[PDB]
């Protein structure tokens, strides 16, 4: 099967979740093959590992894989940095997406 | 049996979740117990471009998952997008309208 690089979309915390005193960033990784990816998060430029959870990649109906990664923060953590990023490494490529509060 | 129904938050489409006229949007299904949760979009009318990833289990013992769809950006603000979440163990269903930012 032909190799396919992932599409990456990073979603900031919803207004609703922030008003519920929580914050979750959601990194959606889609349409990649083969199924092996590594995900790293950054707050501004600094690598972060606390509060990160990542799904095992799962085959979709298009025979490619999709996965999600989540970064759990407090609303105060979210608002205190200039940006957050999710970096996805697949087959010699890393793709990074960045969001701002 | 002990159960906990999910909290559902929108992952809103915006210029920042859109690439080349295709927008991604989703719903985040937080902190439910036990498995499973199932997700549909617009009551099963929207199936093309839908990806629902496996749940992650947190140290709290509660599960979270997310579901996503990619749609034409020209549809945003015109077509209604609703994620339908079913958590049979707690006899709960949640519909969340996902609106542009």
């Amino acid at each position: 099967q032909p190799k396919a690089a992932p599409s990456v979309t990073l979603f900031p915390p919803s207004s609703e979740e922030l008003q519920a005193n929580d914050a979750t960033l959601v990194c959606f990784i889609s349409d990649f093959y083969p199924g092996a990816v590594t995900v790293a998060w950054k707050a501004d430029s600094s690598p972060v590992k606390a509060g990160v959870e990542t799904t095992t990649p799962s085959k979709q109906s298009n025979n490619k894989y999709a996965a999600s990664s989540y970064l759990s923060l407090t609303p105060e953590q979210w608002k205190s940095h200039r940006s957050y990023s999710c970096q996805v490494t697949h087959e010699g490529s890393t793709v990074e997406k960045t969001v701002a509060p | 049996a002990s159960t906990k129904g999910p909290s559902v938050f929108p992952l809103a489409p915006s210029s920042k979740s859109t690439s080349g006229g295709t927008a991604a949007l989703g719903c985040l299904v937080k902190k439910y117990f036990p498995e499973p949760v199932t997700v549909s979009w617009n009551s099963g009318a929207l199936t093309s471009g839908v990806h629902t990833t496996p749940a992650v289990l947190q140290s709290s013992g509660l599960y979270s998952l997310s579901s996503f769809v990619t749609v034409p950006s020209s549809s945003l603000g015109t077509q209604t997008y609703i994620c339908n979440v079913n958590h049979k163990p707690s006899n709960t269903k949640v519909d969340k309208k996902v609106e542009p930012k």
